[PDB]
């Protein structure tokens, strides 16, 4: 048989804004974001099966815009103003399971209160051999 | 093209 199993992935961030007041001077940042990538609560965590998640982000950010996190938690935090697709790549520890490619619209705060806000998810179902 | 924007 071709047996698989489905596991949910979340890719989402979040944002808080950041005023003037707290912003170094030429630093063009108006915002500090968290990228983050997980599975759903009601399913195993996603240290089981994932092996480590590349980050894929806007050259502005050259030459540090290839980020590798190999261990949990597989988060990403920066400063920035702008809004681009992410572009994350989840590998897996069992490499019958080919790599994905999961593309996140990063959605910056805009309530401009200095606290942080939930932004946006990009929710995907991979498929792992079993 | 790689396009990025503001928000406000």
């Amino acid at each position: 048989s071709r047996l698989f199993v489905k596991k949910t992935i979340v890719v989402g961030n979040v944002s808080k804004y950041i005023p003037p007041d707290k912003r170094e001077e030429n630093d063009q940042s108006t915002h500090k974001w968290m990228v983050y990538v997980r599975g759903s609560r009601r399913e195993p965590s996603i240290n089981h099966f994932v092996k480590k998640v590349w980050f894929f982000l806007h050259p502005s950010y050259k030459p540090n815009d290839l980020v590798e996190v190999r261990e949990p938690p597989f988060h990403l935090t920066r400063r920035g103003w702008g809004e681009f697709p992410v572009r994350v790549q989840v590998h897996f520890k069992d490499s019958q399971n080919k790599r994905i490619d999961i593309i996140h619209n990063l959605k910056l705060d805009r309530t401009y209160t200095g606290l942080q806000t939930l932004g946006a998810e990009t929710v995907v179902d991979v498929e792992l051999h079993r | 093209a790689a396009r990025k924007s503001a928000p406000a």
